[PDB]
């Protein structure tokens, strides 16, 4: 009965899931953050 | 494709213990706890 | 240098289609990665040059002065091509043409051989490989 | 990579970053602490035999 319970729902392995989501959702915000200006003229470094 | 959008220097190093060697530690635990 | 868009990289051929009013392409990080050559109408795709990391495998300084160097996460045939003057940031490219190269999942390491017996781990390399100083 | 995330492919930004001292090598030292520790968490659970 355990084998079917594990594969029954998508929330069975939730504890191991947000561990890998938090470590990949935190990387995207790091990458998307370098499109901001922080009060400068432009976000692109070469054109300044 | 997002993993290839990491041209800014964000890399991921591989773990020291490969998966096929962790499954051998677990095998010995289960074969020395039943005999 | 395309119409004021200074940069650095390698230019290739791209199949993505630009409407007549578009000249620049962009990605999630909001940096340009596709331009149109202003003399023809062909589309070019911009990608940066090869880059990575370098690690050094050494025993104690007193024990010896011999080392091994690991190139992280690269196919082992990429680095021999880049062996030319004023083309690599580390200038000690002599080592790349050193001892036999063994390819691992973390990149190929140069200067250390590969035995096939088993010992205890001494200096952990990665993905099931450990280096050591032996006879 | 501290030097390339901030001043990517710009020659006149990497020189200015040097005046900030020891910021980049503190981040490399902190993240290597995390990475080395992660191998201990798996070496203490499964390797009790
Ligand atoms: C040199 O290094 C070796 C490493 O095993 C050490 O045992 C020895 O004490 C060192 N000698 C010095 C630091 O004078
Ligand atoms: C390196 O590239 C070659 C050529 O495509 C390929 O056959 C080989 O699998 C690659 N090696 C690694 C370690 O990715
Ligand atoms: C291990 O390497 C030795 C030489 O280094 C070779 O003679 C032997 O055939 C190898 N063993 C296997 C199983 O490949």
């Amino acid at each position: 009965k355990i084998q079917d319970s594990l594969s029954s729902t998508a929330s069975a392995l939730g504890k191991l899931q947000d561990v890998v989501n938090h470590n990949a959702q935190a990387l995207n915000t790091l990458v998307k953050q370098l499109s901001s200006k922080f009060g400068a003229i432009s976000s692109v470094l070469n054109d300044i | 494709l997002i993993c290839a959008q990491k041209f800014k220097g964000l890399t991921v190093l591989p773990p020291l213990l490969t998966d096929e060697m962790i499954a051998q530690y677990t095998s010995a635990l289960l074969a020395g706890t039943i005999t | 240098n395309f119409n004021g868009l200074k940069g650095t990289g390698v230019l290739t051929e791209s199949n993505k289609k630009f409407l007549p009013f578009q000249q620049f392409g962009r990605d999630i990080a909001d940096t340009t990665d596709a331009v149109r050559d202003p003399q023809t109408l062909e589309i070019l795709d911009i990608t940066p040059c090869s880059f990575g990391g370098v690690s050094v495998i050494t025993p104690g300084t007193n024990t010896s002065n011999q080392v091994a160097v690991l190139y992280q996460g690269v196919n082992c045939t990429e680095v021999p091509v880049a062996i030319h003057a004023d083309q690599l940031t580390p200038t000690w490219r002599v080592y790349s043409t050193g001892s036999n190269v063994f390819q691992t999942r973390a990149g190929c390491l140069i200067g250390a051989e590969y035995v096939n017996n088993s010992y205890e781990c001494d200096i952990p390399i990665g993905a099931g490989i450990c280096a050591s100083y032996q006879t | 990579d501290c030097t390339m995330y901030i001043c990517g492919d710009s020659t006149e930004c990497s020189n200015l970053l040097l005046q900030y001292g020891s910021f980049c090598t503190q981040l490399k030292r902190a993240l290597t602490g995390i990475a080395v520790e992660q191998d201990k968490n798996t070496q203490e659970v499964f390797a009790q035999v």
